[PDB]
């Protein structure tokens, strides 16, 4: 069970970035994929999650209108598209599989495992 | 079948427990039942896993007749019978393996139920509801077989029947 | 195997006519008491005088069951013995029915000394079905059958 | 096993329910269990139901000897082995059929018992005694799998324990 | 299962009861299940316990070649196949016998449990705790199947729940 | 599963009539057999039932002393014999199998199925 | 391979007017092989091949 991502991107401000996350070792369409962002020197910041079966997505109420998440079940890869880039958007972007803790008929918490290697996106002129 | 789905997150055993209480959730595996299943499966494997030196000729380059046809018929009969035997054996052994694994799961469920006594009630999804405060030491006691039900019986009965 | 599955050593003698030959031949290797005997169910035909005529006998199947004829061909030790018991230099035995035949040419040579004799007797069998017929034609070297099983 | 006899008034299924309440009696069949039974039976039947063109002579018109006896022996060996295989196969498969059907019945009983929870108590003859007013919609909810035990729990507990 | 060890003091049956009450302890056998298990075992034995008269030669005194190796091959194949059949048959039959005996024991336990109803509560080791005065006639009634649970229910529930 | 009865009988008053009912398709000795009478222009009238195993019979307190019912398990036929025929006894006689509804240890209700075709018995001089 | 047959003279049973017999033999010639028939007498020759 592992998650492999793309490489670094030196995008310019006012552009768009797409980061890929390929799943190997498990059924891609059976678990959620979460995107976490870590600014250089600061802590992790949850961006959103995507359902790999029905295509549903749930963002945070800070990235609405700037992040669109898509999936590709044929090649088992989930994409994150981030628009209206800014200088503060430079960070390491992580893709993580979310495991829900199902206690029979109800779910209670969970964790993120595995995590991808992270892609460093830099925004500069 | 009353347990619907398996757990891909428990990789330290075949059968285990999952719990929720005031101090959180957790997961632990059962060694005795997993070991019993593995020993039965390996004992069945060992029974499945002849020394022939000189036999009849099985490939022929000339057309002869009666004797060659008898040899071919004998070999074909032997291969067909052994192929059928192999198919029957594998079908039977697979069926037995599946049945015994389900039986082991049911045995663990019934053992936990008989441990809990009147202090808990089955929810129907293959997994229980306990009617008293049960910390991690409590779950540990249920798991390792040292769960005393008389010291929780009063409050369990109060919570179960009197609302 | 054939006789073992038959289950009966039941012999019924038939009136075989052998003209021009001497019957009931024997040898010192088969002493039946103090004399020189032979097999009970086989007949050793030998030249009579100085001639061994070509034998042509027949015996049909007027019954409703299979018969088993056991006959033989004598292989002499030497050519001298062959001419002294059989006139002809090279014998021949053929025993045939309406669907099968067996023709045996005898072999002359010195086999190992057994019971006083250096020659051999080869034993053959013929099976006659209802409605068939057994014909025995022999220029020489014939151990005739006395009947059927 | 605890069920005494079958019902000859049932012609629309294999397993089912019978009930009595204030509004009368009734009968209904469970489709999920009957369908599972027939699915297993057909899946087993399809595995029970060779192409040989030129073979040895099996019947003879003459008496020959060694070769003919060998052919007869080979044929008899093949026939006896395949007859044994057929007998063992049918015996085992009929046994497994009988146990799978009884197991389906027991599964249905256990699922109904788990649904009813503390609201009913088993009477030992394959029947439950519901300790509350259970009209036709109540029995329907029990049968289709949408029975809520918490809206009858107070009355069931009052009837069950306190007289 | 939950029943750990057999009782070597029982020489009058296979499955039986042990009890303790105010007037002492006792042992008895249950003949209905013992006879059922015995009947099944004898029936499975009767299916286990051919007349060939003329066959091929199996031991030889000369070295000939093709024919002799063909007959040796036929006989060896037949012996190997029948040895495999015997092994498989005895293994399957022994497994089934063990399973059926355990099933009969569980059936007796479940019948007793359904007889007792809310009057007794399982202790997890194959033993029941009857929560009312159960004299020797009471134990007899539980044993022969004539135990009326409605006349001990009040005292059993009083002792069971309220302390 | 069917019940076939005898033919029409024009018996005279002050006589006896025997009506047969042959059962085919079910175990005859396992179910009760009931006899129902329908007069022309009137409703159905229950006459009695016969136990096909023990020969037990149970009539109404209106036909006592006039109806005898017998069974023949060898040929699977139930016979109703009514004596002292009168003018009011002209009717159509049915045989119906009684199916008791067994809820485990006790019986509660049931129905009549299947029915016979009916024999028209006329009493006239 | 070779097959050499010596004819044998004798009075067989009368069938269809004939007191003699014909013994039928067969030879299979594989690709690249040659068939040679040498007979001093008593030969029922083949007209071809099957």
């Amino acid at each position: 069970v592992q998650l492999v991502q793309s490489g670094a991107e030196m995008k310019k401000p006012g552009a768009s970035v797409k980061v890929s996350c390929k799943a190997s070792g498990y059924t891609f369409s059976a678990y959620y994929i979460h995107w976490v962002r870590q600014a250089p020197g600061q802590g992790l910041e949850w961006m959103g999650r995507i359902n790999t079966d029905s295509g549903g997505t749930n963002f945070a109420q800070q990235f609405e209108g700037r992040v669109t998440m898509t999936r590709d079940t044929s090649i088992s890869t989930a994409y994150m598209e981030l628009s209206s880039l800014r200088s503060d958007d430079t960070a390491v972007y992580y893709c993580a599989r979310g495991y829900d803790f199902w206690l029979g008929s109800y779910r209670a918490g969970g964790w993120f495992d595995p995590w991808g290697q992270g892609t460093l996106v830099t925004v500069s002129s | 079948g009353f347990i619907e789905n398996g757990w891909e997150g428990m990789i330290d055993g075949w059968y285990g427990f999952r719990h929720q209480n005031s101090e959180g959730t957790g997961q632990a595996a059962d060694l005795k039942s997993t070991q019993a299943a593995i020993d039965q499966i390996n004992g069945k494997l060992n029974r499945v896993i002849n020394e022939k030196f000189h036999q009849i000729e099985k490939e022929f380059s000339e057309v002869e007749g009666r004797i060659q046809d008898l040899e071919k018929y004998v070999e074909d009969t032997k291969i067909d019978l052994w192929s059928y035997n192999a198919e029957l054996l594998v079908a039977l052994e697979n069926q037995h393996t599946i049945d015994l694994t389900d039986s082991e799961m049911n045995k663990l469920f019934e053992k936990t139920r008989r441990q809990l006594r009147e202090n808990a009630e089955d929810m129907g999804n293959g997994c229980f509801k306990i009617y008293h405060k049960c910390d991690n030491a409590c779950i540990e006691s249920i798991r390792n077989g040292t769960y005393d039900h008389d010291i929780y019986r009063d409050e369990a009965l109060n919570n179960r029947f009197q609302i | 195997s054939l006789v073992a599955s038959s289950g009966t050593l039941e012999f019924i003698t038939e009136g075989f006519t052998w003209t021009g030959v001497t019957q009931n031949g024997g040898s010192n290797a088969c002493k039946r008491g103090p004399a020189s005997g032979f097999f009970s169910r086989l007949n050793w035909l030998t030249k009579s005088g100085s001639a061994y005529p070509v034998l042509n006998v027949t015996m049909p199947n007027n019954d409703n069951f299979d018969k088993l004829y056991v006959w033989g061909v004598h292989h002499p030790s030497t050519n001298q013995e062959q001419t002294s018991l059989y006139v002809q230099a090279s014998g021949r035995v053929t025993v045939s029915t309406r669907r099968s035949q067996q023709t045996i040419i005898p072999n002359i040579g010195s086999r190992p000394w057994v019971r006083g004799q250096s020659g051999r007797i080869s034993i053959y069998w013929t099976i006659v079905k209802p409605g068939d017929v057994l014909v025995i034609n022999s220029n020489g070297n014939l151990i005739a059958p006395r009947g059927y099983f």
